[PDB]
RNA sequence: AUCUUAGUUCAACUUUAAAUUUGCCCACAGAACCAAAUCCCCUUGUAAAUUUAACUGUUAGUCCAAAGAGGAACAGCUCUUUGG
RNA sequence: ACCUCCGAGGCUAAGACUUCACCAGUCAAAGCGAAGAUCCAAUAACUUGACCAACGGAACAAGUUACCCUAGGGCAAUCCUAUUCUAGAGUCCAUAUCAACAAUAGGGUUUACUGGAUCAGGACAUCCCGAUGGUGCAGCCGCUAUUAAAGGUUCGUUUGUUCAACGAUUAAAGUCCUCGUGAUCUGAGUUCAGACCGGAGUAAUCCAGGUCGGUUUCUAUCUACUUUAUUCCUCCCUGUACGAAAGGACA
């Protein structure tokens, strides 16, 4: 039959080739996943739409943040397949109460304050 | 000998067997 | 249609997102002085905060779980060594 | 039909509700765990159920199973299942009844 | 070890159409048992008394028990085919029983050849009776059998193809497996259905 | 379930109004002697779920992927199941 | 699942389970005492039974409608054929012929526990005519094989699941698709009321039987359309070549 999809976690392990391929680092890792989606929830499971409507990613593309934690990796690990996952970047730090209405968040992922 | 879904079909395809060019051809060297 | 050139060069795919041409007020008084801004220039600078917001709210939570596991670590195995004397 | 576990661990079971309904001893009783007429298991003392791996060791008035421990090798044991409630509640409290 | 058209005893339970058994790799009697040459089936195919009868009447015509022989590693027919005859429309009932067959799958030697022979003989008259059987096969000896073996250990080793079916397929990459079957996920995309597709790394 | 399968009643699903507080997802633990997965919950992402009052309407659908049983492993074949 | 294999007809009380409804059904701590439905009839009663086995059950009702009427619905296991190994034969030899099994191909098998007239369009898997190869035809004709669809492809006796047989011919009396063609015409049917014979039945009536008889009407609105030489025989050439004698050619 059709089933969920367990995903071994033999997948999710990074190699040394692997680290130097996209802008990471094994050590101090990231705080939030910056997510999109990019693709239909229509003709999929439901147990994937539900999980859409939850990340809250039920518009197109329209950037999402979470948290970088397991509770919400998992859910991303049933939904990978529609979506893209970008690690944000905060080179500037997080801003102050004031700058808050003076952010913007540039297509490499990068939150940063006054344009 | 069926014929696949296309997806398959499209999967079948893109996976197909690369195989290593030679760094030089046979003929015009050993 | 270049949206891979620009994404290649830091800029939005669209050049109706974020840039000069969307975001600059479209016009001001002949005088001088600036006209009222755009609905959907205010649109954008609220999903921006409440984007931001979200960041900062969320990031800050997170921490303080780390230093809430601090904190039991140490209340946890410091607090065996009151019961390793007497 | 229906036989199979109807409450499962870490599971708040109150007395009398059934925690296994079997045909054969799929699920033996433990602690607290009665059995019926039919085999189902029920929860004698209210708690939280749990399950554990055990040593069996059969009534000798029963003779299907004292005999066929009686055919195992040196150091063989009939490990099976159980299924007990750690009972949650104490059985009560003391309270002033008359100050006389 | 003849054979006969149907079991001496056959199954009383009316077994159903177990089909289950034939579309995968062979895991029992892959390898060879202290011979030299043999047939090799690169296909899943259902042999009835008949093939195995015309098998063994071609082989026979070129023996000479002083230097070389066969044995046959498959058994004998024990599976029934349901009749069902003529003149009866969908459904109505379980047909008769049939003479029994027996299932071979792909990467399986149906009968092999031993002793200290000439190599082409068997591409004499072996070739013929493999393009004989109903399933793809070939004839095969030892030496060809590692060199092809270790050619496809090479091809699925030194493949520049970034992408593979073992990982589009057990990652779940593309939504893909709404598209698959669990078998896939073992099998590795090289037995779709009954078949065999070798160059497929 | 029905002198019943050209229909009805109950359930399931749907709708409205109202009350209350947990509902869904979910790792670790756990479910037998004789492969896909399933069940169950702490957290986590969420904002829904249960209960009450009141009605109607639909009900034994087609195709595609998959696992089975029947007709070959076919007859574009009857049926069950997971998904779209 | 009319898929796969077999049988049966002490009382009180927290909590729960369930045959996906309900109705039924099931387990049970403690406590007290002893060790297949409803309705009906007989009943003081304590309660009680058969049928309801079509087993969610009309209290009691079968066979049949060819005279019927109304409301409605309507990529074949087993196989046929050709190409592949020649392997078996053929007075020697697989290839001059069959060519067995199998394999690769294109095609169907529904019953038991729709022709004829009229006009015909089309394919070639060619019956004739045409061109060519081999031959074991030493030669016309034969045999197979390639190519060829411009043309042609008869008349009758008996009979109508539509074929088959038979007579005379012919250069030939081809295999299929579009009953091809019934607002062009006709016949048989199979299924219209009449009647008879045979089979089944207590009877009505049935019968995938055999006979005789028996009514389908149309003024053309729209499309479309209404002026695109073959064969045979006779004779010269004669009985040369071919031919082992014998027979007997092309152009
Ligand atoms: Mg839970
Ligand atoms: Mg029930
Ligand atoms: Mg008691
Ligand atoms: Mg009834
Ligand atoms: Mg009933
Ligand atoms: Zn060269």
């Amino acid at each position: 039959k059709f089933t969920r999809s367990r995903i071994p976690e033999k997948v999710f392990q990074a190699s040394p080739e692997d680290h130097e391929k996209y802008g990471g680092d094994p050590q101090n890792p990231h705080k939030l996943h910056i997510v999109t989606r990019i693709k239909s929830t229509r003709r999929r499971p439901y147990w994937e739409k539900d999980i859409i409507k939850m990340l809250g990613l039920e518009k197109a593309h329209t950037p999402q943040v979470h948290k970088n934690i397991p509770s919400v990796n998992a859910k991303l690990k049933v939904v990978k397949h529609l979506i893209r996952i970008k690690p944000l970047k905060l080179p500037q730090g997080l801003p102050a109460e004031e700058n808050m209405s003076n952010t913007c968040l540039k297509s490499t992922g990068e939150l940063v304050v006054q344009w | 000998r069926r014929v696949m879904h296309f997806q398959r079909q499209k999967l079948m395809a893109v996976t197909e067997y690369i195989p290593p060019k030679p760094a030089i051809h046979p003929s015009c060297l050993p | 249609a270049g949206g891979q050139w620009r994404l290649q060069q830091g800029l939005a795919a669209n050049p109706s997102g974020y840039g000069p041409l969307t975001e600059l007020p479209d016009w001001s008084y002949a005088d001088g002085r600036p006209a009222p801004p755009m609905k959907g220039q205010l649109r954008r600078k609220a999903e921006r905060e409440t984007f931001a917001r979200r960041v900062v709210l969320l990031s800050q939570e997170m921490d303080a779980g780390l230093q809430a596991w601090q904190l039991r670590q140490q209340k946890l195995q410091e607090e065996q060594r009151k019961q390793e004397n007497a | 039909r229906r036989q199979g576990i109807k409450k499962m661990e870490g599971h708040y079971v109150h007395a009398g509700n059934i925690i296994a309904t079997q045909r054969h001893f799929r699920w033996h009783p433990g602690a607290h765990v009665g059995v019926g007429k039919n085999k189902c298991l029920y929860a004698l003392e209210e708690g939280i159920v749990r399950y554990t791996k055990e040593v069996y060791v059969p009534h000798p008035r029963n003779t299907e199973a004292v005999d066929l421990i009686t055919r195992l090798p040196k150091g063989a044991v009939l490990y099976k299942t159980f299924v007990h409630v750690v009972p949650a509640k104490p059985e009560g409290t003391f309270k002033l009844v008359a100050m006389l | 070890r003849f054979i006969e058209r149907a079991p001496l005893v056959p199954k009383v339970r009316r077994e159903p159409k177990n089909l289950s058994d034939i579309r995968g790799p062979s895991t029992e009697a892959t390898e060879f048992t202290e011979g030299n040459f043999a047939i090799l089936a690169l296909g899943g195919g259902y042999l009835h008394w008949g093939h195995f009868e015309m098998m063994r009447l071609t082989i026979n015509r070129s023996m000479d028990p002083k230097n070389m022989f066969a044995i046959w590693r498959v058994p004998a027919p024990f599976k029934p085919i349901t009749r069902k005859s003529v003149g009866h429309r969908m459904g109505g009932g379980k047909g008769a029983i049939d003479h029994y067959v027996t299932p071979v799958k792909a990467g399986r030697l149906v009968v092999e050849m031993g002793g200290r022979c000439e190599f082409e003989e068997v591409q004499g008259f072996l070739d013929q009776v493999a393009h004989k059987l109903p399933f793809a096969a070939k004839a095969v000896s030892r030496g060809t059998l590692e060199k092809m073996r270790k050619d496809q250990e090479e091809r699925e080793r030194n493949n520049q193809n970034p992408w593979t079916f073992e990982r589009i397929a057990t990652a779940n990459m593309l939504g893909i497996r709404k598209v698959l079957s669990p078998y896939d996920l073992t099998h590795k995309g090289k037995y779709w259905g009954k078949f065999y597709m070798p160059k497929r790394v």
